[PDB]
């Protein structure tokens, strides 16, 4: 259905197999499942005819709220608040989008994992690295700040890292 | 209807927190120059402030005085 991206949210082409009945005896599953379409399937299409009819009676929109770029905490002056306050609620909804893009690829772990039945150890590596991927990189963003977590203490986190790998870069080439 | 007939946008908070951020930063700022300055007055004495009174010149009598020495 139209209402999510197909990119976002893959789907493999969902191959079905046939029908291929060995025997002439009748089955109950088919026409279990026929009578079912008939009593239920029916009125409930025509429920959401009239509902989909009045809705296109009455058409309004909403719309999706964007947001420009702010200088963030490392182009700002050591005490002053109006450029502090700024760059951190811009960090703290860069901090929200990265918390859903890491459930985004949750969730295509999980679907995977349910949809290749026994076979998803081996069929399910590609959203396995994904996810191993994208969880390192938050991790490193975001994993020690605890409460009262800022971008001030972000920052201070990504310059001693930056600082330890600067160091073992050195090493590794004077070595 | 809730945030149409309840509820104002977020620019009006958000601006609203930039002025009280602003006043108390202003604040703050000036009260540690307060307390500097009481102190140095204190210190030097050439400020306005802890001024102690010191005795007047106009009370001096400035006439022979019976001898010539003062
Ligand atoms: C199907 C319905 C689903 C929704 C149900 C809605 C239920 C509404 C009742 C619950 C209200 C929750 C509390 C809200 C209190 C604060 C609301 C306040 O902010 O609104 C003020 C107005 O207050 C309301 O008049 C309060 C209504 C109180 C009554 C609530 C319903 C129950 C009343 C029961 C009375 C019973 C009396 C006895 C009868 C026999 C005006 O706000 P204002 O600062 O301008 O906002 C500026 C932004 N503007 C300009 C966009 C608005």
């Amino acid at each position: 259905p139209d209402s999510w991206d197909k990119d976002v949210y893959p789907e493999p082409p969902r191959r079905t197999p046939a029908p291929a009945p060995q025997t002439s005896l009748p089955n109950p599953v088919t026409y279990l499942t026929k009578i079912f379409d008939l009593l239920v399937d029916r009125p409930v299409t025509l429920a959401r005819e009239f509902i989909e009819q009045q809705h296109a009676k009455n058409r309004y929109y909403y719309y999706h709220r964007e947001f420009r770029r702010v200088p963030d905490i490392t182009e700002c002056e050591e005490k002053d608040i109006l450029c502090m306050f700024e760059a951190e609620m811009q960090w703290r909804r860069d901090y929200k989008v990265d918390q859903e893009i890491v459930n985004i690829i949750q969730e295509r772990l999980k679907a995977c994992q349910q949809r290749e039945g026994e076979s998803y150890r081996q069929n399910c590596a590609k959203e396995l690295e994904q996810f191993t991927q994208v969880s390192k990189a938050f991790q490193d963003r975001y994993s020690d700040l605890g409460a009262h977590y800022s971008a001030r203490k972000c920052l201070a986190k990504q310059k001693q890292r930056m600082l330890a790998e600067r160091k073992a870069a050195k090493e590794a080439a004077a070595a | 209807w809730i945030a149409r007939t309840f509820y104002d946008g977020p620019e009006k908070n958000y601006e609203k927190t930039m002025a009280i951020l602003q006043i108390e930063a202003e604040k703050a700022e000036l009260r540690l120059k307060e307390l500097e300055v009481r102190r140095l007055m204190r210190a030097r004495g050439d400020g306005p402030w802890y001024q102690y009174p010191t005795i007047d010149k106009a009370l001096i009598d400035h006439s022979p005085k019976t001898t010539p020495d003062n």
